DNA sequence: TTTTTTTTTTTTTTTTTTTTTTTTTT
DNA sequence: AAAAAAAAAAAAAAAAAAAAAAAAAA
DNA sequence: TTTTTTTTTTTTTTTTTTTTTTTTTT
DNA sequence: AAAAAAAAAAAAAAAAAAAAAAAAAA
């Protein structure tokens, strides 16, 4: 279950300046496990935020009040 | 564009693992919140691709491997010793 | 106009794991500027959200609004 | 305890330098985005401190130089010309340093 | 709008002279009062702006000079004083 | 410490019916004076009503008793 | 004092009209505000006679005429309007 | 029904400072108007700021709130 | 003048814990007169208050400014 | 409700008293203020039932009488003075 | 913060009618208790009057216009 | 002398327990509030005593006991309420 | 006392040969193990100083130099190899010493 | 990763019988690779021998077992 | 108590990498006393150590203490 | 094997020892305890005798004699003391081989 | 109660067959302590014999019985 | 004869510890098995000392020592322990 | 047990050499005699092995000779006397070991 | 005629404190001399005592009545 | 070829200098 | 709030020891 | 008298042989 | 029950190395 990981690679090549840059194969798979942790997080905490005011779903207002912490993390 | 289609991939995906926690809590999401994260992912991707590259660069080979990539995940502890147990697994590959 | 050299130095000794870890003299005063800079910046982005929502005085409601951009540029 | 109190003068320089924002744009602040941004400086404070280390631990030495601080510096690109302008700037207060340290020829 | 932003200018000018008589005695001003001196000082700009324009029109100018300010400002006694004072240091400015 | 010409002059062009209507530096110099007068009066009897009647700090109420004094006098 | 018994006859003035309000709406007002109108018209009286006078000198004269109070009145509009009217109904003697 | 018209004419020559100043009768009787509608509009502005906050009189606080207002017209 | 016998004994009944609690017809008569006093020193001191500070009519403010000086009394 | 019906069976004869004060010093009374008596002496009567309950107990009996009801209205000296002149006068009933 | 039992004793002992008066310990204990309500409710209701005409803080012109009250309680 | 220093063991007393008041209400005292809640504790111990006495005396006693106060604290309801919850907790102690 | 000064600055050394050897095995080392390899490191060099002495004074010099050290280092034969390897780089910074003084012609 | 050579140079010097006695260039950097190796052998011997009696816990008697043939060994 | 010519002479005779290894008559009857107070060293030590912690019979955690100390001695 | 059988004949005469040790202080050993101090010989005697080589090999002979012995337990004070006594008592011997040895007189 | 150091000490010296012999202190006092367990072992052995044969008393003939096994003890 | 007479003493002895018998079992003793126990003491004597002169003959010497003693009594088992324990108390010297 | 064995062996050589004293007499011996004397003799080892360990003890030796021997039969002096006179034909005894190796010419 | 070399060894191998305790080849061939006169002398005061009080045949009761001496010999 | 002494050169250790970091003072 | 000292590490030069070239012999 | 080499003579350690004790088998 | 081997220790004789006396030079 998750993210395709010929999506991740490309991603990656796009934003190095020198391509010379290669990414092993076991940093892809650790960098995989990154990308789900990192969506989970922004996904469970919005989550929170929406619990602690009893909203009904989780609205823009409170994936924006959880951009904060997530950015500390990261 | 081509890097729209990766936001609208990084999107699609996105779509999927938000609803994994919608059957865990049963507490749902916008579609608003959907597109938001995923925006974010894009967005973010740009400063680790930058930073990874600082890593790998200052390690002196043209390969990133798992080192610079554990240390990426370094500001939450929680993560940290999250992110290190899955390593010894895809080592065992 | 800005910081206090051994303050912004006593904040920063708070929180280093290697108590073998000093700072030489060019990166402290760097660091004065970049504290400036950044709650300037705060500041700045603050008012921008204030004049661009139209409020009398600058508020938590806009300074939330703000947030997010500050710390994607830090 | 130790750390509220460096929190605390922090809390200080923050209302002082926010009043030069509110200088140059004749609008107001709220005392509350000004302590917003204190207890922010600190826990950011903590993310740049713990770079910081990771850096001087990787580089075998123990005081840290201005290579790691501009590392440090990398992520929006108006941060990182700057920085790099004013660290020449305070070598010549150094450089002062140099002329003020007789020297005898 | 105009007058709503250059109102909170003026406000925060306002906010800044009620800080300074409350440094000098340390007594403080209420939200509400430096708001309403804020509007007050506002809509007193708009007394002086027809009255300068009438008098400068009324002299057959249309350039107001520094007669026309001490002409509107005459009324309190120990101000037409102190603001003659003031005229001196600006006519060596 | 005080008023802006830049400021005033905005403020006042906003309230012209006649535009052809410019001002003297002089009589600007002059009006940078009268309008700091004005208002550190108004903050000044504030405090005063507020001491004389003992206040803990200068309130709505007391600004309301100066008010009408104030504006007889301008 | 000549201005305190003539505040007294001002203050009467006054008192009279503070009381046909009193009727037409049915409820009046509080001592110190009968007070604080008479007080009030009397600094008005300031700003009214100075400014009446710099008018007359204005136009060559120092017998005032029509035209310096309705311009006195120059303030609200819909006075403006009303008090040209009246000026018609006196006119006639 | 209002103003009487040896009190208009008393008032205003006590602030005069050239006495060669006669004014016409038909420029006292527009007093005599000018200081009727003053009064009235005070009153009536009073009056409407009573209402507004829902007052259980016409009493200080409204008209001092509307005091601004007043001497603006005035 | 004014207050009726069975007005006051049914008033008394209402509160009474114990209603064996019997009134004398002499005591009743006698109540009659206290209450007749109660409300006319209420009413005195209220139009006294009104009259004292120079009120337009008998008003509220008047009469509970003679309440803590009644209740005393009663 | 039955303690409204007495509350307006009171007002009547409270109304009474207070229409009584309106002819003697030619003084008009708020209607407002005709309604304050009537709901205090109602409220009073808890105040004065409580304690005549608590008097009668207190000297061996339970049925009020003359004793205590004097005991009452001892607070003013009027109203002590009041009220033993009336009592000789409705005794000889 | 709890009234002395040696003052209240000495207190009582100053104005007894008969001599042979002593004061249980219990009793002693209540009044105490009694004496501490007293002081207490006399100081709520202090506080209550300033606030009421709006001072900034409780002086006596309040409090005395709740003494008349406090000694009917009491 | 020694009723000078009663009144003012009394103030300090009193003083104690209307600072407590002090932090609930959100409100102050003067110390005319403070000098004049003293004044009445200490005058207010007089008819205590006295009828503490009356009550001792009147049941054949020498000593007073708990009866006696809990009859001193009667014409209010939440007296009762407050100081019977009291009397029971210090028959515990 | 002095000596107290210098085995606090050697338990600095073995904390970061621990760090490192910590992270390589993905386990951390306890407060016990980096005091005790401190302790056990001092005790240790109470014998390698005395047979320095005793093979220096031995081959007839009073400075030791290599060779007595790795007569020191004779007993397991992982260790020795290791020695000698690192030897040839060191003295290919030897190499480097004779450089740095420049030559004649 | 190997001694610091001012730490190694001293504690050697701490022990010789002659203090004539020098330790040379190459032979101070014999000495950094040896008490390395010398300290990785305690640890790695150590860690081995509490895996091998099955702890969670390398404990000093895990040590104490590898103390004999370390020893012998150096 | 005196230990054997004969047992300490096959014991040394193993570990020789040359056999012309003689032992001399009294350098024979020296080790002979050497492992003697080795042995009693090593034996009072441990009943020492024993002591120490007070056990109520000698065991192998009090040796194993004593092992880094024995070591060094020997 | 051969060497296991050594460590046997070691065991029976430190378990003599361990008991007349356990006469003098009232307490008596561990059945493992007389295991342990024996493994500790046989595996001391390595050093003993392998360092009694380089000795033999440092005062350059093939045959081993009393002052390699002496300098091998150099180590504490008390057991230096009585190495040295021991060493007259057994020169008695000595002695005893000059009742044995021809003179010709 | 019981045996003189002296009465061993003489006993024995009657006895020798070689007078060379002199008892040290310590063997004197030992001699005391096995003169004492020797004749009440004897002495019990005649009570726990008149007991056996079930008797009133302990006489000659049990203790004849007795005689072998004390015999066989010393 | 000297040897008669330390057999009397020798009786007194005998007579001393027997007692102490007699108070343990709260029972009697016959004078004449007092009398037996002193003829084997001194009969037993005989051949202690003469054993022990073998001993000590033996012994490469000419006077009694601890050892000598504790071989004499080698026989029964619960006297060799209480022998041996006996002499670590007299040791004290 | 073993040791069940080596009692009855007593028993049967004193069955036999009793026999000879029966013989000499003119009188006959009871089963339960015969029996005591096997059993009474066993009692005598214990002592007989006791006694002979504390003269082989005293004498700072392992191997037990005649004159320890000679010591344990000492009590009654009929006895030493038959012991002397029979350890004396052991001295002959042994002047047929130096007959049975022979010496030089 | 009489006791078996081997069978006296085991036998006094089965009361040895210490089992490295020896018996040479002469004390051995006398041992056997002593126990011949034990038993010699064990029979021959059985009879002179089945004689003395003149049996048919020697029983258990002249034994038992020769033990004491025998044992006191020995 | 063998044997001995003086001058210069280089190496390692110890002390001191010089700089960096942290606390206290006015 | 601002400036200097105190502590600690590092580096540079002085002390210590040997090796090369020049002087004298057998 | 001074220098070096070979033969004979004696000394101390190691192994092996020879003796003694214990234990098992036939 | 009797004999011999097995195990251990002691002692004996050969191995190892030096020092004395005789031979040739300095």
């Amino acid at each position: 279950s998750g993210f395709r990981k010929e999506l991740v690679s490309r991603l990656l090549h796009l934003h190095f300046k020198d391509d010379k840059t290669k990414v092993s194969g076991d940093a892809l798979q650790l960098m995989v496990e990154l990308l789900k942790v990192f969506v989970v997080e922004a996904a469970v905490r919005g989550v929170r935020q929406a619990q602690a005011e009893d909203a009904l779903r989780v609205d823009v207002d409170q994936l924006e009040k959880v951009l904060p912490q997530l950015l500390l993390d990261f | 564009s081509y890097q729209q289609r990766l936001k609208a991939a990084v999107h699609y995906t996105v779509g999927c693992l938000c609803e994994e926690v919608a059957l865990d809590k049963a507490m749902q999401f916008s579609k608003q919140t959907i597109a938001a994260i995923s925006e974010l992912t894009f967005r973010q991707c740009e400063n680790f691709a930058k930073d990874l590259e600082m890593f790998a660069r200052h390690a002196k080979r043209t390969t990133i491997n798992t080192e610079d990539v554990k240390l990426l995940a370094r500001r939450s502890n929680s993560l940290l010793k999250y992110i290190t147990d899955k390593s010894e697994e895809i080592a065992q590959a």
